[PDB]
């Protein structure tokens, strides 16, 4: 209980951040064991981009939350995707709430917009259901009403959201498309080159297209 | 599909309930995804409680409603006459969304139908069909057998039956039987009874003519 | 108020097709999917079609699938359903429904929908070869109370409307639901039970009303 939210994982990686200097239009990953997996699959898409990974497995959005501080605001970033929420439903920390879960993501939120950082907004992906745990269904509905909170909080605010879900999730039930995954719960390469093209059409939309022009 | 069931008369001013069952729970992740909806003669279904049970802006607060899973009621604390209606339940879990369909009755005492029997007009007569029309009105309970008698002779098949909503003054069912013949069955036979069994009767009741 | 005003029912000939309309205001139109409900005659509610928000997702109940194509028009905040190869089973009042979740996802056609927070007023669409024929109006005639009434007969098709002494006599009436019998035509009676005493001092006239075939027929119903 020392360091619940784990500012340890990327404490000595931060220090280095700052000593390699200002960077412009830096975009934090911000997120659990989706953002996490990334890096370890595709670590040329950060590198050559400029992205900063900081997704730590398992964690919760309440342990997210309470490391924002450390692992993006102070980061100076000119962007944070937010990528929270799966881990949350796995429930591999504690029993799911989609109230706390949500609430936590809109803390996030308004800690980013404060510090003036530009947010983007995800969907949590589908994932195959162990039958002995739960229905295909009822895996695909939680994960369902959770994102349809998060975009309709996104409209609301003017904040981008990116539906990775509805470009992996297959007919009929939702389960993670075959084509994106090895074990059916985590993207693999291909699934993450998906992933790609969508996040990165929205940081480039946030950086590039400026001045909208009210009438 | 989830299959929505109702499963079962109250004085005035009394507390009545409606039972509904979901054949499968209708509750997920502490939301339990159960309507209910009154509807009146000639009017939409209108939305009283939802989420189970938060009853809806304008709803008198005598409605409420309660359950979880898959056992779920409709309570009205104090029933009133413009309370009578059809009830449905939906659950909205799952598409298709489906609805459970069931009565509000005011329960009263007893009363036997005060029967009357028409014989067709002579207007009708001109054309090639006669109707005999047999009325039972204002009674309590809605059960009722009436039977056409041409002659002695039991009838079968050509007669229909209809009833009305509960009376909102009395609170009373009425139901007419119409026999049909042509009209060359009903100058064929000259005595037309209608029999009527009916719980306040202590003997059914007969109501007959002679044709002319 | 949140209103939605139905339109476009009527008489269909058996495999032929028609569209409703279901014309909303009253709330943002656009952000919500829209149902369409119906009921047939005497019997429950079935829930027909969705539609979402954007109108990239439309589901229909099994009973229509491969007939029914449901529509809307945000910018007129409009929903249309179109009924092909009608049959005499789809004979019902067509209800439209508001959903109450804002924006949902219909991503897959079994997911919740919302609950139904407001309705249409109905349209009632009938299947039939039957041709539009105005009722016949036949005297029920009276034998300390006494009961007289109308006979309706053979018409088509619903609704008809009853009425006493041009809406001064409503105590005691009792109008019944119309049966449809055989032939295709409808058939319903409405009657009263007034003093006995007052046959011979009072006039009683039933008034039918038949929209569909612009009949209106007031008969007296006289003793003998």
């Amino acid at each position: 209980k020392q360091d619940p939210a784990n500012k340890k994982r990327y404490a000595e990686a931060n220090k280095e951040l700052v000593r390699k200097g200002k960077q412009k239009n830096r975009v934090v990953f911000m997120g659990n064991s989706i953002t996490e997996g990334w890096v370890a699959n595709d670590p040329a898409f950060f590198e050559d981009n400029g992205y900063v990974g900081r997704g730590i497995s398992g964690q919760t959005s309440s342990h997210m939350l309470e490391r924002f501080e450390e692992d993006v605001i102070k980061l100076k970033p000119a962007v944070v995707v937010i990528m929270a929420g799966t881990n949350d439903i796995a429930e591999n920390a504690g029993p799911y709430n989609e109230e706390q879960t949500f609430g936590n993501i809109v803390k996030m939120v308004e800690l980013a917009r404060a510090a003036k950082i530009k947010v983007i907004l995800t969907s949590v992906l589908p994932h195959a259901a162990a039958p002995w745990n739960e229905s295909q269904k009822e895996a695909t509905q939680a994960i369902i009403n959770l994102n349809t909170r998060i975009i309709n909080y996104a409209i609301e605010n003017k904040i981008p959201f990116v539906d990775y879900f509805v470009e992996m999730a297959q007919s009929p039930n939702g389960d993670l498309n075959s084509s994106y995954t090895r074990d059916g719960v985590h993207p693999n390469l291909e699934g993450y080159k998906v992933m790609e093209a969508l996040i990165k059409k929205a940081i480039d939309k946030v950086l590039l297209e400026h001045h909208h022009h009210h009438h | 599909d989830i299959v929505m069931t109702q499963s079962p008369a109250v004085s005035l001013g009394e507390r009545a309930t409606i039972n509904c069952k979901s054949s499968q729970s209708v509750t997920f992740n502490y939301k339990n995804y159960l309507a209910w909806y009154q509807q009146k003669p000639g009017q939409p279904p209108k939305l009283l409680i939802y989420w189970a049970s938060t009853r809806e802006s304008g709803v008198p607060d005598r409605f409420s409603g309660s359950g979880s899973g898959t056992d779920f009621t409709l309570t009205i604390s104090s029933l009133q006459a413009e309370d009578v209606a059809v009830y449905y339940c939906q659950q909205h879990y799952r598409t298709p969304p489906t609805f459970g369909q069931g009565t509000v009755e005011i329960k009263r005492t007893v009363a036997a139908p005060s029967v009357f029997i028409f014989p067709p007009s002579d207007e009708q007569l001109k054309s090639g069909t006669a109707s005999v029309v047999c009325l039972l009105n204002n009674f309590y309970p809605r059960e009722a057998k009436v039977q056409w008698k041409v002659d002695n002779a039991l009838q079968s098949g050509n007669s229909q039956e209809s009833v009305t909503e509960q009376d909102s003054k009395d609170s009373t069912y009425s139901l007419s039987s119409t026999l049909t013949l042509s009209k060359a069955d009903y100058e064929k036979h000259k005595v037309y009874a209608c029999e009527v069994t009916h719980q306040g009767l202590s003997s059914p009741v007969t109501k007959s003519f002679n044709r002319g | 108020q949140v209103q939605l005003v139905e339109s476009g029912g009527g008489v269909v000939q058996p495999g032929r097709s028609l569209r409703l309309s279901c014309a909303a205001s009253g709330f943002t139109f656009s952000t919500y999917a829209m149902h369409w409900v119906r009921q047939a005659p005497g019997k429950g509610l079935e829930w027909v079609a969705v539609i979402s928000y954007d109108a990239n997702y439309k589901y229909y109940a099994d009973s229509v699938k491969g007939r029914f194509t449901i529509s809307r028009d945000n910018s007129k905040n409009t929903l249309y359903l179109q009924m092909n190869s009608l049959r005499a089973e789809d004979t019902a009042v067509y209800y439209c429904a508001k959903d109450s979740q804002l924006r949902s996802l219909l991503y897959f056609e079994w997911l919740s929908q919302g609950y139904f927070d407001y309705w249409g007023q109905g349209t009632l669409v009938t299947v039939s070869s039957a041709s539009t024929k105005g009722p016949s109006v036949f005297p029920l005639a009276p034998s300390g109370t006494a009961a007289l009434g109308c006979l309706v007969k053979d018409y088509f098709p619903e609704p008809v409307t009853v009425s006493w002494n041009s809406g001064a006599l409503t105590s005691g009436v009792h109008t019944f639901p119309a049966v449809l019998q055989s032939s295709g035509l409808y058939s319903l009676s409405s009657v009263v039970t007034v003093p006995s005493s007052s046959l011979g001092t009072q006039t009683y006239i039933c008034n039918v009303n038949h929209k569909p075939s612009n009949t209106k027929v007031d008969k007296k119903v006289e003793p003998k």
